[PDB]
Formats: C-alpha cells, structure tokens, sequence
C-alpha cells in the first residue's frame, strides 16, 4: 500500500492514514557477485513515536549460528511468568528475590 | 476511540465462566525434564501458546 | 588368514559365557578422536598427559572419524561476471613500456 | 547495583578478559607474546586524531532491551556483522549519559528502561560517563562525523605492535605479524574476544581518573592489544600461512595499514563499510580516551 | 528345516550435494 | 435457573499473539522431539516458527 | 599388484568435498543414556555402522 507525498499534505484532518513500515532486520546479505548498485534508494516517510509497541519477539533466526541478530528482541519476562492467587483471588506475578 | 469504548465494553459484560476441557496427564518419562518441569500433573489438550 | 576380521562369533556361549575364539572389535574402530592443530585425525589422548597418536602414523583401522564440511551447497550461488571495456582507439595503445 | 572497584570493574573475577590458544585458556598477555614482526621500508607515522564531535544522537525512547555490549563486540569481532550503524541502540546509549535517567546497563550488557531490581547493574555514574562517549558511536555513519577509516589504524600499529621507543617515537616501520598457530587460529580468537564484556573495560576508561585509571591503562594494555589485534586481521590486506619445519606460521601482512578490504576471506573476520566506519569512530573515541 | 548362511555389507548412500534455496540464517 | 453466566471451556482471551513469517529462512536439521512433548509444547513451535 | 596401484591412483584423484546431508537433532528424553552420550547435538540421517 503506497503513498504520495501529496496525499500526506493534503488527507482530510480527521481521517486515518495507514502507513506500512519495513523491519528489514531478516534481509539476507548480497551475493559476493552480485553487480554493484549505482543507484540510491532513498525514504521519506518516517514515524514520530515508536511504532511496534505490539511487538513481542523478532527476528527469530539465528546469525551465525550461535550469535544474536542485531535488533532481535526476547520475550519480556512477564509473558511467561505463571505467578499465583492473591489470597483475595487476584493475579500476582512471581516474588522477586526475597522476601 | 469509539473501538476502545466497545471493547471496554465487552469485556466490562464478559459473563464466561470457564469449565475444565479434555484433559491428559502425561507419564511423565514421555516428556523432556524441561517440559516436566514447566508441566503439574495434568493440562488441557488445547495447550494454547507461551 | 583372516587379516581382515574385525568381530567374530556373534552369538552367545550359554548365554553369559564367551565363545572360544570369538573377537571383539578393536579398540581403534571406536576411536573418534579429534583433529591436530594442522587438521590431521588422531586417536584420543591415551591416559594423560600424552597426546593422541596421529591415525595415519599407526596401522589400526578406525570408523569413526572427524570429517570437515561445508554446512551447504558452495556453488549455489550467482556467477561472477565483468564488464569488460576494450580500448577507444587501437592506434593510441601503449604496448610499450615492456 | 554493582559498586565500582577503585581499580575499576576489570578487577572482578566476573570481568576476566581470556583467550582460547589452540584451545587452552590463556590471558591475552601469553597470546600477544607469541607475535613477532618483520618490518619493511614503508613507514607509519600517526598525525593526531580529530576529536570527536560533540554532538551525541537524540535520546528517543524506544521498545525493548538494547543489548548494546553484543551490539558493539559484534560490530568489531563478529563473523559478518549486520545492521551496525542502526540508530535505535546508541540511542538508547544517550538515553543513559542523562544526568538522572531511569535507564540501567546490566552487567549483562543490556540496557533497561525500567529500574529492574531483579538485575544487578553497573552504577549510573559510571555509565553516565561511559555512554556521554560511545552514544557518538551512533555518529558514525552520518557523513558530518564519519572518522578517518586510513589514518587511524597507524596508531592502532603503534598499541600492538610498536616497541617502546616507538610507541615514544610515534614512528615505526608497518609491520609484517606472524606467530605459531592452529586451523582457524584468527576466526577463533575473534570468538573469543566477541564473548568478552568489553563495557567494564570501557566504563572503567571512561569513569576512573587519576592514578587508578593509569594504573588500569598498565593493568589492561594487552586486552586492549588483542581487540586492536582482531580489527588489524580485519583490515589487514593479506594473511596467510607459511609453513616453517613442522610448525605453521600465520602471517598478516600488514599491522597498521587499512587495506578498506570488504569482501569475505577464509582467513579472517571482514569489515564491510558499515563496520568500517563504525570501527573507525571506535578507535577515535577510545584511542582519544586512552591518551589523556 | 535346513540350516543356512547369509551376507550383508553396508550400503553405499553417496549423493551429489543437495540444491536448497531456503538459508538457516540471516 | 437463570442463564447469568455462559459456561465454555478452553477460553478465549483478549489477546493473541500474531506472526509475520519470512518463509525463506528455515534450519537444515530437523528436530525430532517426543510425541507427548510434540503435543504439549508444539502449537508454540509451530507459531513461532 | 596392479589393483593396489588403481587403488593408490583412484585415492590419489579422489576429489569428493562432504556437504551436510540430511540431518536429526533428536531430543535426547528420547535416546537411551548410552547413545545420548555417543551422540552430540545433530547427525546425519544416514549414521553408517560403527
């Protein structure tokens, strides 16, 4: 979905645009022989304000085997932390540390 | 904003209540000490996803 | 004879008992090792400190070996090509300068 | 919260900086001492380094825990790092040099928004003046700041390489290095290094002063040779093995002179432009904190 | 029934290396 | 009786993981694990592929 | 004799570069404690005779 520089001057000030954004983070490197690029992609558009607030994880590959990918991000610790009842039946996280 | 007010909404009338599913209680030896460790007993076949 | 015989009489003499004349493998077959610095096989180290015989330098026989792989295909890759330019004006080239 | 040790956090048993040789564990001092050069009739001479600009990128608050130590030992020791020069990181990184900010740097070596007591982390002084430097890391891309890619590696020669009088000199022959070694004996010292916890060795020279951070210049000048000695393989414009009795001696041909090689070889780790500049303004900034 | 013999070596699985497309990492 | 609740099993929640996958990216050996265990933990390794 | 050359020619000539064939990661809970110390990680498919 693409837009012009003239739609994003001139849209209605109420209505919602919907910007799309790449995470280039599992972009496979370039053959060795590939020919060389005299041309220059270039970009306008950005966002203000972090955009994948929803993000839990990304880019689960592996570079090199065993290292992390640059930008690779874990679960928090929160999502997989099966705490307990409150005695009053609320649900709690784990005890951190003690006590 | 009028989405936000709907889902505060339906959750705000959410009347489920939840009633134990088809169950398994794995032997044990049929899983990876990893997987008995996390496991108490018995879980839903609809494990969902952690 | 039987230069070639690695095992023999696989079978049980009453059930515990070994057969007479039976062979058990030798102990080299079972041997991964590891590889030396310049990349040779060798057996493993026998007790310590001692380092491990090269495999080549003795003549035991061993199946288990360490052997070095590409992880993939190398030649999946594009081909290498050039952009070859021959000269304007073959009256200006300079074959000289030796 | 890790107290910090008068000597620094290079002092803890936890910060220990080791080497793999030929497999043994081995200090970086035992490993620079089987090195040994051959000089030849051109000449490094190090004119004095530009000093870093000012300017640390903007502190915008972003998703996740940056693990900023993997981010750095991989842009400078990993096997065909990526996305070197992205933003959000060193960010991340200035987020810290704030004067009270709520960012911690674990002793992981991931930075984390929340205060995180779970997590033991370095002291924020500290990291204030650690991340008041290398947030510019983030500088290094941007065509206003990137650092001198060439002349830079002269002095990176004189650290691992030059002899005293040399090193006092400021002047020494370019170098030919060579040493008894093994299979992969330049990828698996890389290795070695990229699990190092460089930030205490970089947090300590940026937050001591005084004779305890001399003293930490004495006590860590072979760490600091061994990082020099993974970018010069990186840079080095040849290494190959030649094979005396029946030993095998690497060779890299030369120390101190950045060859701007890119394209991957068996022999060594390659810096692609991006870790180019990005190891360039590396050097900038800690050769400018080591000669002060 | 009568008493026999039998043979067996291990079998050859040699194969030119496979062509794949997908790449393990990034 | 009145009908004040609604009686379910394996509930729904609120939120749901989604996943945009690069389907190029794949490991070369394959992971044989327990079939109990396949069938415990593999809807996860599945979505997170 | 003249085998033992053909021999000693064709490993002379031999050219064969191993790539990584088809390969298993068994999950350990199931293998025997004998073959889990054997076996480290991965292996290929066609294990061979040992």
């Amino acid at each position: 979905q693409h837009v012009d520089a003239e739609s994003i001057m001139t849209a209605p000030k109420g209505k919602l645009f919907h910007l799309q954004f790449m995470d280039g983070l599992l972009r496979p490197e370039p053959s060795a022989f590939d020919p060389p690029a005299s041309g220059e992609d270039m970009r306008l558009i950005y966002p203000l304000q972090p955009i994948s607030v929803a993000r839990s994880m990304r880019a689960i590959v592996n570079h090199n085997e065993v290292d992390r990918p640059r930008g690779a991000v874990a679960p928090s610790s929160y999502e997989m932390d099966t705490g307990t009842l409150s005695r009053n039946g609320d649900l709690l996280y784990s005890p951190v540390a003690n006590g | 904003v009028s989405g936000l007010l709907m889902v505060l909404f339906k959750v705000m009338t959410d009347n489920r209540l939840v009633i134990v599913g088809e169950t398994t209680t794995p032997m044990s030896n049929t899983l990876s000490t990893v997987v008995n460790n996390v496991l108490r007993t018995t879980y839903h076949n609809n494990v969902g996803v952690n | 004879i039987s230069v070639a015989r690695s095992m023999r009489a696989i079978v049980n003499h009453n059930e515990v008992d070994r057969p007479r004349g039976a062979v058990a493998p030798s102990s080299y077959e079972m041997d991964t090792g590891t590889l030396s610095r310049n990349g040779d096989l060798l057996y493993s180290p026998v007790a310590n400190g001692q380092v491990g015989i090269p495999k080549l330098e003795v003549d035991h026989i061993s199946f288990s070996n360490v052997v070095s792989m590409m992880t993939a295909n190398i030649r999946t890759g594009d081909d290498m090509a050039v952009e070859r330019v021959n000269p304007d004006d073959v009256r200006a080239i300079n074959i000289r300068n030796a | 919260m890790l107290q910090q040790p008068t000597g620094g956090y290079t002092t803890l048993e936890q910060f220990a900086f080791t080497i793999r040789n030929d497999g043994t564990n081995a200090t970086p001092t035992q490993f620079l001492q089987l090195l040994s050069y051959e000089a030849t009739e051109n000449e490094l001479v190090k004119k004095t380094i530009p000093t870093p600009e000012t300017h640390l990128p903007s502190a915008r608050n972003v998703p996740g825990n940056v693990y900023i130590e993997d981010a750095i030992t991989q842009a400078l020791f990993g096997i065909s790092a990526q996305n070197v020069n992205a933003h959000g990181y060193f960010s991340r990184l200035s987020a810290l040099a704030l004067p009270n900010t709520s960012a911690r740097l674990g002793l992981d070596g991931v930075i984390y928004n929340s205060e995180t007591i779970n997590i033991p982390f370095y002291d924020p002084a500290a990291v204030a003046n650690f991340a008041a430097t290398y947030a510019k890391l983030g500088n290094a891309s941007t065509p206003r700041y990137r650092a001198d890619m060439i002349d830079i590696y002269a002095h990176v020669g004189l650290e691992l390489a030059g002899t005293d009088a040399e090193r006092a000199a400021g002047v020494m022959p370019v170098k030919r290095a060579k040493f008894d070694s093994w299979e992969g004996s330049l990828i698996s010292l890389s290795r070695d290094v990229v699990n190092w916890k460089i930030l205490a060795f970089l947090i300590d020279l940026c937050s001591l002063e005084g004779e305890a951070l001399r003293a930490f210049k004495t006590r860590n000048r072979d760490v600091f040779r061994m990082m020099l000695f993974i970018m010069s393989t990186a840079v080095a414009a040849n290494v190959v093995n030649r094979k005396v009795t029946k030993r095998v001696d690497r060779v890299l041909e030369y120390i101190g002179v950045n060859s701007m090689r890119t394209a991957g070889r068996t022999a060594t780790i390659t810096y692609d432009l991006s870790r180019h500049e990005f190891a360039a303004k590396f050097l900038q900034l800690t050769f400018t904190r080591w000669n002060a | 029934k009568i008493a026999t013999a039998s043979s067996a070596r291990q079998a050859d699985v040699e194969k030119p290396a496979d062509v794949t497309f997908t790449i393990e990492n990034v | 009786l009145s009908d004040d609740f609604k009686q379910i099993s394996d509930p729904k929640g609120y939120l749901t993981y989604s996943v945009k996958y690069e389907d190029q990216f794949t490991k070369k050996d394959k992971l044989r694990a327990s079939e109990a265990d396949d069938r415990i933990v593999g809807p996860t390794v599945n979505l997170f592929k």
